[PDB]
Formats: C-alpha cells, sequence, structure tokens
C-alpha cells in the first residue's frame, strides 16, 4: 500500500518465530527500538500490528 | 585487521552493530578503542563477469 | 495523642522508607522501571545506558 493509506495487519494468537526475519538476508535496514529481537523468541504480548 | 566488505555493510564494522558481518564475520567491542578506515577498491577487487 | 512526640517520629521514618521503595518504581528517563525487563529487551550497548 502507498505510505499515505500505510496497510495495518494484526497479528494474535500464533507463535512468532522471529528468527525468519533476522535469520534472512534479504533485508537492508532491521532496526528495533527498545527490545532485541533475539529476546522476542521469549516473550508475549497480546497483539501484534505490522 | 584488513579485509573487504561491500559499500553498504561499512555501517556494520563498528562497536554495537548487528548483521551478517559483525555477527558472523568480524564482531567489534563495545568498548572499542581504536580507528576504522574503509575505501572502495572496484578498481581493484572488481572485474568484468 | 499524648505520645505524639514518639509516634511521629515512627511515621517519619516509616515514609522515607516507603518512598524509598516507591522510587523503585519510577524510570528515571529510563524506558523501564524495571531491570530484569530491560536485560530481557536489550542488548549490552543499550541496557548499560
Amino acid at each position: 500500500a502507498s505510505v499515505y493509506a500505510w496497510n495495518r495487519k494484526r497479528i494474535s494468537n500464533c507463535v512468532a518465530d522471529y528468527s525468519v526475519l533476522y535469520n534472512s538476508a534479504s533485508f537492508s535496514t532491521f532496526k528495533c527500538y527498545g527490545v532485541s529481537p533475539t529476546k522476542l523468541n521469549d516473550l508475549c504480548f497480546t497483539n501484534v500490528y505490522a | 585487521d584488513s579485509f573487504v566488505i561491500r559499500g553498504d555493510e561499512v555501517r556494520q564494522i563498528a562497536p554495537g552493530q548487528t548483521g551478517k558481518i559483525a555477527d558472523y564475520n568480524y564482531k567489534l567491542p563495545d568498548d572499542f578503542t581504536g580507528c576504522v578506515i574503509a575505501w572502495n577498491s572496484n578498481n581493484l577487487d572488481s572485474k568484468v563477469g | 495523642s499524648a505520645l505524639g512526640k514518639l509516634q511521629d517520629v515512627v511515621n517519619q521514618n516509616a515514609q522515607a522508607l516507603n518512598t524509598l521503595v516507591k522510587q523503585l518504581s519510577s524510570n528515571f528517563g529510563a524506558i523501564s522501571s524495571v531491570l530484569n525487563d530491560i536485560l530481557s529487551r536489550l542488548d549490552p550497548p543499550e541496557a548499560e545506558v
């Protein structure tokens, strides 16, 4: 989607294997604020928003 | 410590950085005391094909 | 009330303790008032700050 009409996808009731993202080489920018992605494998949340 | 990388990866040669290079190839300490120097070598390390 | 001069003392100290404990729940500019939560979210280079 265009930036002005940016899409939002809600993620809930699922297991998040963040490795697939932080082990991939397909990304040029991967910047996590207030968190480290590796630790996200040990963390739970009520919702995520992509 | 001398080596060669690609351009956009030069940013990874610094303390506290992450990525393929900083993780699996060459990792600097968070308390690094020293200099990092880098210059393009397309004329030397690149060839047709 | 006759024993106020004693009770007051106790109360004072109690406050000075409660306040102290309360000051653990603050952030002081940090992203969290807890320590393990920071250790479980950040790497040393920023958890240190």
